[PDB]
């Protein structure tokens, strides 16, 4: 039927278009959602590996970091202990650095301290020098001691002298 | 000056030998220690995961058309 | 068509139309001569829109959209372990930083002997200060000695002062030659 | 001479008196005398001092001046009826 048939036919292409209309859309806005949708989960595995490591490095790496401070500490307590120990039992010196830090043999010892008292002679001339000069001590005074202090250096000079002669 | 440089040219000793205490033990410097954030991540992954979940109940509802339309198609020209 | 472009156009910069299979209908041929297929054409729009879905299933997409879930439901309980674990390394990371603070206790104990007293930079300092307080004592003695009307009270003044400086020049003199080492068999 | 291995240390291991029977009675007789010229030579070192720093006038300068320069020729003779020279010598 001309009539019947016609309108099935306008039927068919309604539905035909309908159907088009509902593929394009499909591909547009729901079809391209998973263009990257396993990249991502990827992304993702990756970084939970990295982590998972990470993890384990930094759990080993504490460990044993741990391991190593109750370690140095025992070796710490103990010469901590060996050193406040020397402390006492060891006359560790008045603070006078000058008894610990010595000459290495007697004989040197012995050529400081030359050597000291005969700058320290000329120091107590020079001031008993002074003392002249303020009126502490009159002419006579200093011309005696005087002579005394230079004399005993003429000797330790001589002393030095003849420790130190062999040497040529 | 002979004597002066005869002294100073010879090296000074610490009255006690061994016996006296030395830094044997070095500075043990603790390394450093970073543990990496999750939370950023995990909070980014719910997104993720409802994305999936309201496309399939998309493809539910669009699935489902033809039948909804079977039911109407009946009442409207059949018993 | 034109409705299309525009369509097209505004959105985000489209594509053109992409420029004729048959589709199965419903049992259409029983449907009235024509008002009832006029009625279902011109009043059912809509219907035809969701009879038209049976032939573009996403069944088989949705499958695939689904797994895709799962491993992100999944990725999600990963973390979810990731997280359990990375929580007691937050707290063994919590001790290795106490017993480290123990440690510098200890150790910044030990150091500062050889620092303060036993240190030789420590020592050398201590002798240094020693010497200076000898050349001043010795100074100091000098003035406070405006007069010395005794006789004995002269050689008394004499030793003492004659006693610092040699006290004040062998350290000096003990210097100079420390400055030239650290200290032998330490 | 010298000898190596910076141990020299070794020259200097004990003390050393200032007099050991190396010396003989004349030979200290000498080492005092030179000791007490250089004294002398000390000690007018710094009266000069004094005079030209107006410490001590003409009358104290003249006599102590005076004074140590008699001592000093006495012991200048102390040197010549008892004796390279006399110390460099018995310092050995």
């Amino acid at each position: 039927p001309t009539n019947h048939h016609e309108m099935l036919q306008n039927l068919q292409t309604v539905v035909n278009e309908l159907y088009r209309e509902d593929v394009d859309y499909v591909a547009d806005k729901i079809l391209t959602r998973q263009t990257v949708m396993q990249e991502s989960i990827a992304r993702f595995h990756e970084i939970i590996a990295i982590d998972k490591n990470h993890l384990r490095a930094v759990e080993q790496a504490i460990e044993q970091t741990m391991h190593s401070l109750n370690a140095q500490i025992d070796v710490l307590t103990a010469n901590r202990a060996k050193v406040q120990q020397f402390s006492s039992t060891s006359h560790v010196d008045d603070e006078d650095v000058n008894s610990i830090a010595v000459a290495k043999t007697d004989g040197l010892n012995q050529l400081y301290n030359l050597v000291a008292q005969d700058y320290a002679l000329t120091d107590t001339i020079e001031c008993l020098s002074r003392m002249l000069h303020r009126g502490t001590i009159p002419l006579d005074t200093f011309v005696k001691q005087g002579r005394e202090l230079a004399r005993q250096q003429f000797l330790v000079r001589w002393h030095i002298q003849r420790i130190t002669s062999p040497l040529s | 000056m002979n004597v002066e440089e005869l002294l100073r040219r010879i090296p000074l000793y610490n009255k006690y030998g061994k016996d006296f205490p030395q830094e044997t033990v070095t500075r043990f410097q603790m390394p450093e220690f970073k543990l990496p954030a999750l939370q950023p991540t995990r909070d980014l992954l719910c997104p993720w995961y409802e994305e999936c979940d309201n496309i399939t109940k998309v493809c539910q509802l669009h699935d489902s058309s033809n039948k909804k339309f079977d039911q109407w198609y009946k009442e409207q020209y059949l018993s | 068509s034109r409705l299309d472009i525009i369509r097209a156009e505004m959105d985000v910069v489209p594509s053109p139309g992409l420029p004729s299979k048959n589709i199965p209908l419903p049992e259409g041929i029983n449907l009235l001569s024509s008002k009832e297929i006029i009625d279902l054409i011109q009043t059912h729009r809509h219907q035809l829109e969701l009879y038209v879905t049976k032939f573009n299933p996403l069944t088989d997409f949705a499958g695939k959209i689904h797994a895709f879930r799962d491993q992100f439901k999944q990725l999600e309980e990963n973390f979810e372990d990731l997280h359990e674990q990375k929580d007691k390394v937050q707290a063994l990371l919590e001790n290795a930083r106490i017993l480290e603070s123990k440690y510098v206790a200890s150790w910044q104990d030990y150091h500062s002997e050889f620092s303060k007293k036993y240190g030789d930079i420590a020592l050398k300092k201590k002798l240094e200060q020693n010497t200076k307080k000898l050349d001043e004592e010795s100074s100091q003695l000098e003035t406070t000695t405006r007069s010395i009307d005794s006789a004995d009270d002269l050689d008394q003044f004499i030793k003492n002062y004659l006693d610092i400086r040699t006290q004040y020049h062998l350290r000096r003199e003990k210097l100079a030659t420390w400055d030239k080492q650290g200290n032998l068999k330490y | 001479k010298l000898n190596q291995n910076q141990d020299i240390s070794q020259l200097f291991h004990d003390e050393v008196p200032l007099f050991d029977n190396s010396i003989t009675s004349k030979d200290k007789e000498v080492i005092e005398t030179l000791s007490e010229i250089y004294s002398i030579v000390i000690t007018l070192d710094h009266v000069e001092k004094a005079y030209l720093k107006d410490s001590i006038d003409d009358t104290q300068y003249t006599n102590t001046v005076d004074k140590l320069l008699k001592q000093f020729k006495v012991y200048l003779n102390s040197q010549n009826k008892e004796e390279s020279n006399a110390i460099t010598r018995l310092e050995r």
